[PDB]
């Protein structure tokens, strides 16, 4: 602390007034970093307020100055401006008043729909739940996609990474998961309701506006909170936005309800955090990232948990998004998030342009919850599907130069081709779990071997309609039983053969 | 096999014979011709 | 107040003030310079010293030279008086046609429009380029990026877009030459005065030119894109117009920022770039958008260094664009022009509910054949064409016919190619690729599909052989 | 999408020799001819 | 035998060309890795 | 003495003392703090200032806050009272079962046992895993490393080793959860309770758990491995027991040291790491050893970043282990579980004079067939299976039978797959692979060798396939 005014008043023995323990003055300001002299009673990661009305967070506490990141444009901050302590660390509004609202990283509404009447505020940096308060992940979290709910299942309380290149369908997976919860939120079952939270980090405001337009048209906005820290916002806002959205989802998790968080995308939050660390003169590491960039994502995603029945039983499900560069998952940030999350959904550009949409690489996509994240009917049909897809994987290569094949092998090749075309699905149309089970069950029991793969989608709509208004007793029978009995299997096969004769 | 386009083009010429003389039995010397042509005209193969 | 120069290192000048510091982004004017030298305040260093970035050359500057504070950021002329004129980064006219007499001025630093002022409507902008109109169609009002290396063709592609879209356009256009050839600026300027888009006689001009080229210092090259934005922002907001903004090229804005950042005392980021690469780009790119007041259709050429799409500057630009057009050197070396990569260009309007079911299915069908061709090309390279007899050879034959048919002669490339330029309606484009996908043209040679616009010229070329 | 055999070691499907580790299409050819022989045997 | 001889001759020439291009790609990537790793160490050392 | 906080930058806190300075590795406690934040002295900066790393979150720290020197390093409770309990990095009970009432405390920093105290006993530890028992057999009292990337099966393998060894071991066991998922720690805690290894009622608990997970700061994740090691060292030394030390994941000890090393004023090393990587790993690993007083059988899961075994953290760990089992993604993608690479996993007791001549010759014979299989795959790609001669036909056929037979269903993975778990004796493993090498089962299909424990189940599965088809 040796500046010319402070040095000179130390020579005179003036003992100056305006004591700098709850206040301070800016020494240097630039690139969103303000070095402030004073603020002696300040706390680490504490909010401050500048004389221009802007807010800031004190990250570096040093004997001479305080390193403060600026929540906005630093053109308003000037050298010698008065910085005041807020007195508390960063907190955001929480509650159900934020459902249907678009907010920034600090909780201020940006959709122009008026003030938010929230009653409670939680600090964004709470500690994750421990070993005791959480229970094993057991409830299915329905994405609505056949390739996800069967092969890479997601349970309530699980971090599942959606990783891929640019324009591979990562946002498509996340938005369709939010849209799929319309069925459960309309129903009377309070246990199966899911309140989604979408966090947009570093995107365009027109991209976020297109997201809100899609969610409002599908009426998914009533249970969705959109936290938006776009590219025009400051790097501290984009860094703070996943923790703000996590705190909003932690309100539902701690109150017995089930919430879903999408961080779209965490690769941009690392870029924002790298910019703050470099401009705070902290020494960089791999790809100029700070050392604590792993702890950045680990302390965020660990707060996604399935609480025990003594803590209300609520869950917090996280779907982080990571963008790779030409499929390089050996980079610093994709490697960290893969090692943190409970599973991955790899999306490949080669599969995307081969017609496979969603472009999920089944050989690279894992899920550490396994069959416990699936319902009983889905577990019965996805296990048989995983065996048949494994058998198809052994025999799918024969189309390269093979010409004569065994009759059983040809049946395996034909059924697996039907299954690969079964896993394809259009965008913005998530299907219910009963429809996914029924279509997959027909695919793995040979009910589609006589159908050309080009008409699989037409069969998927029309046959499901036929067993909906006419054979709804069978659907009630499966729902009450919870699985597929041999008698129900024979009944469904007879309806399939009757429908194929009429087809 | 894997000698080039030998068995593929010869079988292709044989396929043109199947579109010209569908009722002609064919005696093949080699399994590759049998592999290609059994799917199309397995009812018109004398011996391989 | 009045300051004095403390340090001059390249484009970065440190100025110390006595009474009151100018704010960040304020414009400072150096006194003893015969042309105007403008310094833009970047940061406060302490001890009443600010660190500035010069918009021109810093040679001849001495320490202690008086610097005047204008009290405002860089304000440039805006309005109808800028149409048909060429201005530099600081708004001075460089067309030697006198001053830009106007009452309207605007700072080149402005906040991006808020989330409320966003338009969600998407309509297809028909270009006349078959590869663009089919696989990655442009939105009428939206951000379009032209990724490519050096020589793959981005100036030619953006000049063809000016020739097709901007000539028949009910509105105004803005061209921002950012770190490109001054020869190209002279060629485009005389192209406008010859095509009538710029009128030197009366006030019927429709395009405003802003040029900071590759001979300019890094301060001018990192701010002249903001000057082109400010002219286009005035037309969108204060007049409600539909504006075209062509930027050639936006990588030079980021590259010039890295050159200044070396002298700003920052810890370098990945691949030697500035730490604020994404934030500076995001602040600039979010101002280029269509709001409820007016629409801006922006086409931005984007240079990739060393033909690397994983470089931080092109990679962060990908998320700012509705439609991307990635130009490949391998395609250009095959003689296919425009060298658009079919499996790397996206549109964000390639949707059955936006462009139609038949347009979407043909585009997805084309990409499926070309992706199957890329998978088979390793067998073709080492072993040869002997693979799967009828099936894979039909895939190769159709894909090579599609690759030839994606090529198209440009009207702006007619001087150095000889082939007449073709403007192809999008109905003829989807009809032409549907004929190739259906197998109706398997008997034609693949030379007949090359460098001809309509599919009727393909069969006419085949009959000529 | 299933990680076809011979597409690459750690790339979804593969594991074995240099061709199978490299993946691409020759690893697919190696897996195709090998699985065809052992399916004929069974 | 003639077709198999000229097919292996074409395959060996094409593999030889692919070896040369992959060798230059390997040399560029090896040099880029060394340069990038050293710049990261220098940046960490200079930031202290 | 008493000190005051000078700087707080990340997980690194600089504190200044007026009296005598605390030594390096001493434990400091922040006074005006509710969850008992603890700082560990890392270096003396001069001018009566020491630089520390925080064992908990640093939010809310104020410059000038009083810090108290405890006069000793971090001391944790040790003894039988830690059995069936969960401890954090600083020894506080995090299982919500009240305080750990005990009389013995041990510092988590200690010197490694000397060269005179080293034991050269090497006897094979039978685990029931066929690829582990045959190719890279574990030794009692030796160090075991489970190398692998993300998702290859290190956690499932270390859960299977706990099920097969620690349930009927005899003597205490210690699990150290270092920088992993809290869900996995909750899953293991309830699996131990259901298995009876943890008793919530009686004193018959066998395993002591220490957990510092991904949500912990880098200071806690870089010291929690020393906390679990201190519990294992007390059981080895002060009780003479045979101790099982399961660590997952030991890479997080290295990674958490690299996160704070930049803020400690250190130039980065190659790739990017602390310059003290080999020394910090060496001091930690050489405490985990079999003394002449007692034996510690250590099984450590080792994360391989981006599946690059030449990364400096897995590469330095190889020299510290008697047996290393490398889990490969290529093996896992084929469906083979466990995904142990047969040509990358080594053991020190893989000797003719330790495991017998028949065990050694079959293991070397298996590795020779699998190596020739990799060499032959390039000829298969170009020449095809048609032109290979009957010798290479038998090499490929027996290699695929061997490669399928290395897979095995796990009891802890039964909920994942549905296959019942199987435990295989070492004698049945040697006999089963000898039959495949001799060619006694050349008429069997290769699908009969997939996910079956003994070779008698291979014959039964082949008969079932033949009868059904
Ligand atoms: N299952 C699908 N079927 C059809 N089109 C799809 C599907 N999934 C995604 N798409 C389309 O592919 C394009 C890219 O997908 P999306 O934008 O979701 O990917 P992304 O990885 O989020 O891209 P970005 O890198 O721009 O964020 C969009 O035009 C989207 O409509
Ligand atoms: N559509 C086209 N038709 C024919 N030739 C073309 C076309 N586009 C580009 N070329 C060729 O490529 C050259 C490069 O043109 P252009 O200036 O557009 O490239 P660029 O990407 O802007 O490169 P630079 O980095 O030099 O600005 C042309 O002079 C011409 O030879
Ligand atoms: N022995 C096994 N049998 C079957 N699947 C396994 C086995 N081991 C691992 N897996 C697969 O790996 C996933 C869990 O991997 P895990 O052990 O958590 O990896 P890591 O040890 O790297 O965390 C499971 O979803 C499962 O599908
Ligand atoms: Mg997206
Ligand atoms: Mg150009
Ligand atoms: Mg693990």
């Amino acid at each position: 602390a040796e500046i010319s005014a402070v040095l000179e008043e130390k020579i005179l023995g003036a003992a100056p007034k305006e004591n700098l323990e709850e206040t301070g003055r800016v020494l240097s300001i630039g690139d969103g970093i303000a070095r402030v002299y004073g603020l002696k009673n300040i706390q680490a990661e504490e909010m401050v307020e500048f004389s221009s009305g802007l807010k800031g967070m004190a990250l570096n506490l040093e004997p001479d100055n305080v390193g403060i990141v600026v929540f906005g444009n630093d053109k308003h901050i000037k050298e010698g401006d008065i910085v005041k302590r807020t007195g508390a660390i960063v907190d955001v509004p929480v509650g159900e008043e934020l459902l249907g609202r678009v907010v920034d990283a600090l909780g201020n509404p940006i959709d122009g729909k008026g003030p938010i009447g929230s009653k409670t505020r939680q600090r964004v940096g709470v500690k994750a739940p421990g070993i005791i308060p959480r229970v094993s992940v057991r409830e299915p979290m329905q994405t609505g996609m056949k390739a996800v709910d069967s092969l890479v299942p997601i349970g309530r309380g699980q971090r599942e990474l959606i990783i891929g290149d640019r324009q591979t369908g990562k946002t498509a997976i996340a938005i369709d998961a939010i849209i799929n919860q319309k069925r459960f939120n309309d129903a009377q079952d309070e246990k199966k309701k899911l309140y989604c939270v979408y966090v947009a980090i570093g995107q365009k405001r027109s991209t976020v506006a297109q997201i809100v337009k899609r969610l409002t048209d599908t009426d998914a906005m009533r249970y969705t909170i959109v936290v938006s820290a776009t590219a025009s916002d400051a790097a501290p806002l984009q860094y703070l936005a996943p923790y703000s959205g996590c705190a909003m989802g932690e309100f539902f998790r701690d109150n017995g309800k089930h919430a879903l968080i999408i961080y779209d995308d965490l690769s941009k939050q690392a870029v924002a955090y790298r910019q703050m660390s470099l401009l705070l003169r902290r020494p960089p590491g791999r790809e100029a990232y700070p050392g604590d960039v792993f702890y950045l994502h680990s302390r965020l995603l660990e707060r996604a948990a399935k609480m025990s029945e003594s803590n209300g039983g609520g869950s917090l499900t996280a779907l982080p998004v990571i963008e790779t560069q030409a499929g390089d998952v050996s980079a610093y940030i994709p490697t960290n998030v893969i090692s943190i999350t409970d599973g991955q959904i790899f999306l490949e550009t080669e599969l995307f342009y081969k017609g496979i949409r969603p472009a999920i690489n089944v050989g690279l996509s894992v899920s550490r919850v396994g069959s416990a994240a699936q319902t009983r009917a889905m577990k019965q049909v996805a296990g048989s599907m995983k065996l048949e897809l494994a058998q198809y994987r052994e025999v799918a290569a024969f189309a390269q130069f093979g010409s004569d094949l065994d009759a059983s092998t040809q049946q395996l090749l034909s059924r697996g081709v039907r299954l690969t075309e079964l896993l394809k699905q259009g965008q913005y149309v998530p299907m219910a779990i009963e429809d996914q089970v029924a279509i997959i069950y027909c695919g793995v029991r040979g009910h589609l071997d006589k159908v050309e793969p080009s008409k699989i989608t037409k069969f998927e709509k029309e046959f499901s309609q036929h067993i909906k208004t006419s054979h709804r007793d069978i659907l009630d029978t499966i729902a009450k039983e919870g699985q597929i009995s041999p008698d129900t299997d024979a009944k469904l096969k007879k309806v399939v053969t009757d429908f194929l004769s009429t087809f | 096999g894997l000698c080039g386009a030998v068995h593929s083009s010869v079988g292709r010429q044989l396929k043109a014979d199947l579109a010209a003389n569908p009722d002609t039995m064919v005696i093949c010397v080699g399994d590759k011709i049998r592999n290609i042509l059994q799917r199309l005209y397995g009812n018109n193969l004398a011996m391989v | 107040s009045n300051g004095q120069i403390t340090a001059v290192i390249g484009a970065v000048v440190d100025v110390q003030f006595e009474d009151q510091l100018p704010p960040i982004l304020n414009a400072l004017e150096v006194q003893g310079r015969s042309p105007r030298l403008i310094l833009e305040v970047a940061q406060h260093l302490g001890e009443n010293t600010v660190r500035t970035i010069a918009m021109d050359g810093t040679e001849g500057l001495v320490r202690g030279q008086n610097v005047l504070d204008t009290g405002a950021p860089i304000k440039i002329p805006v309005g109808p008086e800028t149409l048909g004129r060429i201005m530099n980064v600081i708004g001075e006219p460089i067309d030697e046609r006198g001053p830009i007499v106007t009452d309207k001025f605007a700072a080149i630093h402005a906040d991006a429009p808020e989330f409320v002022e966003m338009s969600v409507q998407q309509e297809i902008l028909v270009t006349g380029i078959k590869v663009v109109d089919l696989l990655a169609p442009y939105a009428k009002g939206g951000k379009i990026g032209l990724f490519g290396g050096a020589g793959v063709g981005k100036t030619v592609l953006i000049m063809e877009l000016i020739n097709n879209v901007a000539k028949a356009h009910g509105g105004y256009s803005v061209f921002a030459g950012v770190g490109e050839r001054t020869r190209e600026g002279n060629d485009l300027y005389h192209e406008m005065i010859e095509s009538g888009v710029i009128s030197l006689k009366d006030k019927t001009s429709k395009v405003a030119l802003v040029y900071g080229q590759m001979n300019e210092p890094p301060g001018a090259r990192a701010r002249v894109a903001l000057t082109g934005l400010t002219v286009a922002e005035y037309f969108r907001d204060q007049e409600g117009q539909d504006v075209l903004l062509f930027i050639d090229n936006i990588f030079r804005f980021t590259q010039a920022g890295s050159e200044v950042s070396a002298l700003l005392g920052r810890i370098p980021s990945a691949v030697g770039y500035q730490p604020t690469l994404a934030t500076d780009m995001g602040t600039m790119q979010e101002r280029i958008t269509t709001t409820k007041k007016g629409s801006i259709t922006s086409v931005q050429a984007i240079y990739v260094p060393a033909d690397d799409l994983t470089d931080p500057a092109p990679a962060t630009t990908f998320a700012h664009l509705d439609a991307t057009t990635v130009l490949s050197r391998a395609i250009a070396e095959l003689g296919i022009y425009p060298a658009v990569d079919p499996l790397d260009s996206t549109s964000r309007i390639l949707d059955p509910n936006i462009i139609g079911e038949e347009h979407y299915n043909i585009a997805r069908g084309v990409q499926k054949i070309l992706q199957d061709y890329k998978s088979l090309q390793d067998i073709i390279a080492i072993l040869g064409m002997d693979e799967l007899s009828e099936e894979d050879k039909l895939i190769v034959s159709r894909a090579r016919k599609i690759q030839r048919f994606l090529s198209q002669p440009f009207q702006v490339a007619e001087v150095f190619t000889g082939h007449a330029g073709k403007l192809v309606p999008i109905k003829d484009t989807i009809k032409g690729f549907k004929m190739i996908l259906n197998g109706e043209l398997d008997h034609l040679p693949e030379v007949a599909f090359y460098m001809v616009g309509p599919i009727e010229e393909v069969v006419a070329k085949a009959e000529k052989i | 999408q299933l990680g076809e055999l011979g597409t690459g070691a750690g790339k979804g499907g593969g594991g074995g020799g240099s061709v199978r580790a490299a993946g691409g299409s020759f690893g697919r050819r190696e897996a195709a001819e090998e699985e065809r022989y052992f399916r004929q045997k069974e | 035998q003639s077709s198999r001889m000229t097919a292996m001759d074409n395959a060996s020439k094409n593999a030889g060309e692919m070896i040369d291009k992959l060798t230059m790609t390997f040399n560029r990537t090896r040099q880029a890795v060394i340069t990038r790793e050293l710049i990261e160490i220098i940046s960490g050392a200079s930031a202290l």
